[PDB]
RNA sequence: CUUUAAUGUUUGAUGUUCUAACGUUGACCCGUAAUCCGGGUUGCGGACAGUGUCUGGUGGGUAGUUUGACUGGGGCGGUC
RNA sequence: AAUUCCUUGUCGGGUAAGUUCCGACCUGCACGAAUGGCGUAAUGAUGGCCAGGCUGUCUCCACCCGAGACUCAGUGAAAU
RNA sequence: GCUCGCCGGAAGACCAAGGGUUCCUGUCCAACGUUAAUCGGGGCAGGGUGAGUCGACCCCUAAGGCGAGGCCGAAAGGCGUAGUCGAUGGGAAACAGGUUAAUAUUCCUGUACUUGGUGUUACUGCGAAGGGGGGACGGAGAAGGCUAUGUUGGCCGGGCGACGGUUGUCCCGGUUUAAGCGUGUAGGCUGGUUUUCCAGGCAAAUCCGGAAAAUCAAGGCUGAGGCGUGAUGACGAGGCACUACGGUGCUGAAGCAACAAAUGCCCUGCUUCCAGGAAAAGCCUCUAAGCAUCAGGUAACAUCAAAUCGUACCCCAAACCGACACAGGUGGUCAGGUAGAGAAUACCAAGGCGCUUGAGAGAACUCGGGUGAAGGAACUAGGCAAAAUGGUGCCGUAACUUCGGGAGAAGGCACGCUGAUAUGUAGGUGAGGUCCCUCGCGGAUGGAGCUGAAAUCAGUCGAAGAUACCAGCUGGCUGCAACUGUUUAUUAAAAACACAGCACUGUGCAAACACGAAAGUGGACGUAUACGGUGUGACGCCUGCCCGGUGCCGGAAGGUUAAU
RNA sequence: AGGACCGAACCGACUAAUGUUGAAAAAUUAGCGGAUGACUUGUGGCUGGGGGUGAAAGGCCAAUCAAACCGGGAGAUAGCU
RNA sequence: ACUAUG
RNA sequence: CGCGGGGUGGAGCAGCUGGUAGCUCGUCGGGCUCAUAACCCGAAGGUCGUCGGUUCAAAUCCGGCCCCCGCAACCA
């Protein structure tokens, strides 16, 4: 069966991605979010 | 000429298609083409604001000429082409001084007719010219609402305002719908029908000659489920409402037409 | 008092004109290398249209809810 | 009758025998004209019925070829 | 190592995506590996990815995104102009041979090409953010020209056979060579050249567009392949020798012709059809502002430059997506032989595998196959399943029909091998030689050689000649839906949805309607022969009565009635 | 010529058997339907939860759908176990 | 305002 | 059966709120016509299904019995 994921780097990094997430309001709120969490990967990007 | 195509398959025994040997066969004039790109109904929301538009075949948009604002300079016509953007088919004209447009082809117009512009210009089909200077009972096409702004009215296959009465600045239209109608009389209206006027007699013949019009199927209301449409449910086939829109507002009857601003120039609604 | 008249009078609302608000998804000119926007010139509409506050009508388009108990199981019937 | 409760209605056809099928009748419980009526060549992994061919479907199972089953060695689960 | 078996339009080779060291060498076997393991995609150490031309980067744009000013919005924000991003599309250039344990169009050997910069010399109207050209575009179909490629002959080098025959019309192997440069062919497109005038291309234009005369008909553009050169080279079956028996060294034969032939190239061609088939830059050309001894442009020669990042390995999979070393999923490219219509199917080549538990036994029962006396649907809810039918050519073919169909209806017949007609025909191809010529990749006749159906007649073997694989069961009545389609991913494929067609109804354009507190966008760069909604559902014959009820439409006299 | 016919690839999913702590959280074997189109497929893009999209099955929206998933109100409330 | 049958 | 409705001159209907039985057709008698039908005139006829209660009094209010319709008889 052909199952969910089907990676491709473009669309990743595109979706979620560091400067995705810099663009909204609402995605610098998830940055602030787990850099308080204290999270070692912040976004999906390398 | 129309053709009852012969029953060879099922899908052609009901086609009947209009066959024009005088248009052009070869790529259209190239000046005046544009890229023009589908919406598949959607809007700058991404949303479906019309329903069963999607698809088809690519098109360019061939510049029409609907303003007619060069004036007293005289033009041949040189070819009819297909128009896929368009009941009407068009006319390719060249200027006298070597400039060329697309126009819509009247009703009576084949290669080599002069045709003319302005205030100047004889009343043959073809000529476009303020309906001051138009005859009252004239049958005229393309015909402007404000001055300056381009035909609107009549630019469908095989149709034609008609002008029953001047009365001072204005002058009064029965429309096609059966709707007399002002317009203020500095107004262009060329002169003629519109050509094409078999285009009606027509018969797509299969689904799949709609959808290479661009034109998704229709799906009945009484099909859908009670939360899709007000046509619901149903153990079986039931109805027992009165008939409305997916947003349900009555259909069947209901006049819709609120705009008060234009009401002045309506001398009396459709029949 | 009844009926009625012109003297004057305060508001009325029913037309018809007008233009100066307002409209213009008419045309041209400029910012400008720009089908946005703004400004100008000129036409066409014109106190209408349209927007606010108040108000009647409509309104399963949407929402929140209700839709009793007894009962030799429940329902229907019957009762309170 | 994709509609008929009574109903396996009655009559005819087909079978040695037909609650199904086909043709009729009309007593339509409770068909019916674009929530369409009656017809229809072609089309259908569509529903029902009949016939020829073919057969281990069956009378009624028999034998054979491979893979597991069983024994030995090694590895080694699970529901409860 | 020697046999055996399996894949071979893949179970082979090569890209993209995705992974990221899994690649190669040494070493180790605790755990991992559904068993052991000295082996490993496992542990440890070391190694390996070499570019002006391949790809990204870069120049250009699509759908779309973001968006200075701007418009709109309690706030957050929303939409959008100028712009600026965004490939899946457009834009310069490389081939052959060699070599590592592991890279190679990247290294080495040869032979090439591309675009920039600076300098010299000769000649000279250069120049946009503007004008024009070009780039620049669909489906189907046909058939002519080729090549890849293959088969056969000839040429060269080997062999003369474990068992009867095998010095011959016998056997085995080889017969390969590129980009580039030169020539310009089958074919395809097109009248050509010079002058004069002109409300068009936002201004100017010598460019494009337009109108006019005058003059020769053959000039131009495009273009596969072939031949020439590249190549006195490279490769090359083997042979002559040294070897840690892994390989290292030295030399090197022939290297032609004919036929068949693509789904590849001419071909972005040609013919045809309606549903009428991107954009922008590079590129070519025109001028305006501007500058004229300059600057810049054109050609020739020199000289310098072409950075950076990717480059290992897996890729129909043990390395990707499925928790697994998982019978699943995954875009593109290549296409050998014999049979065959074929990319089906069988057997094979190149190449690659034997699917990481085995060894015995030969019970019941289960799984997957084979055969079956007599009968032949009696089975069963139901012929479910199985059996059967199956090819090519020829004969022949009913009701009904929308005249197309039904129809491959039904149902028959022939089919192997050998020979003759003809030591191989009809046909296809076409050399040598003669003849001609605006002398070449030319034309005429000419037919050697090569290839090669189909038929008839005569013979001959078998139980059976479409012998295997492959490959329709057929007919009759009737319901429903006209038809091809669509549907409940994971128990429903249907009579359900859709459909062409029909009808009603709304909508006069700042349209109705829809998404949005709004700006705005779709509808539509459409305009009533158009667009939205609702119902019915090809076609044929038709479509009756009721306006009391409920909606909708119109009507305004009177009644009743809100804020004020 | 054709939403024409037969039939590989490709798309699908009608019947049966197997499998039902599977080889597989929907497959395998044998047959089956479409196969120049209302076809199929790659890359990128748009539509967002009472919202989307829907040839309409309440189908689909990351193995979840008569209202997704993650966090919060939140120790919701539970005359019931 | 009249009308049907034998 | 559970619920509800209806039995009226010969036929179809009205009257059902206790003191009063009507409408159209049919029957009977008279006319008109040669005769019949139509047409004109005049007259009758109803135990109000049946039994029993209530009231001074019952077609009428109330109960039982009989016939006749309609609706319901469901979830497993």
């Amino acid at each position: 069966m052909k199952r969910t994921f089907q990676p491709s780097v473009l669309k990743r990094n595109r979706s979620h991605g560091f400067r995705a997430r810099m663009a909204t309001k609402n995605g610098r709120q998830v940055l602030a979010r787990r850099r308080a969490k204290g999270r070692a990967r912040l976004t999906v990007s390398k | 000429a129309v053709v009852k195509c012969k029953p060879t398959s099922p899908g052609r025994r009901h086609v009947v298609k209009v066959v024009n040997p005088e248009l052009h066969k070869g790529k259209p004039f190239a000046p005046l083409l544009e890229k023009n790109s589908k919406s598949g109904g959607r809007n700058n929301n991404g949303r479906i604001t019309t329903r069963h538009i999607g698809g088809g075949h690519k098109q360019a948009y061939r510049i029409v000429d609907f303003k007619r604002n060069k004036d007293g300079i005289p033009a041949v016509v040189e070819r009819l082409e297909y128009d896929p953007n368009r009941s009407a088919n068009i006319a390719l004209v060249l200027y006298k001084d070597g400039e060329r447009r697309y126009i819509l082809a009247p009703k009576g117009l084949k290669a080599g007719d002069q045709i003319q512009s302005g205030v100047d210009a004889a009343i043959k089909p073809g000529n476009t010219l303020p309906m001051r200077n138009i005859p009252v009972g004239s049958t005229v096409h393309n015909v402007e609402m404000k001055p300056g702004k381009g035909g609107q009215l009549a630019r469908s296959a095989g149709t034609y305002v008609q002008i029953v009465a001047r009365d001072g600045a204005y002058v009064t239209l029965r429309l096609r719908s059966g709707e007399m109608r002002k317009v203020e009389a500095d107004c262009r209206a060329t002169l003629g029908e519109v050509g094409n006027a078999e285009h009606m007699l027509r018969v797509l013949g299969k689904a799949g000659a709609a959808r290479w019009r661009g034109v998704r199927p229709t799906v009945r209301g009484t099909a859908m489920n009670p939360v899709d449409h007000p046509h619901g449910g149903g153990e079986g086939r039931n109805f027992g409402k009165h008939p409305v829109t997916p947003w349900g507002v009555q259909t069947k009857g209901k006049k819709t037409r609120s705009n008060k601003r234009t009401d002045k120039f309506i001398v009396r609604r459709r029949s």
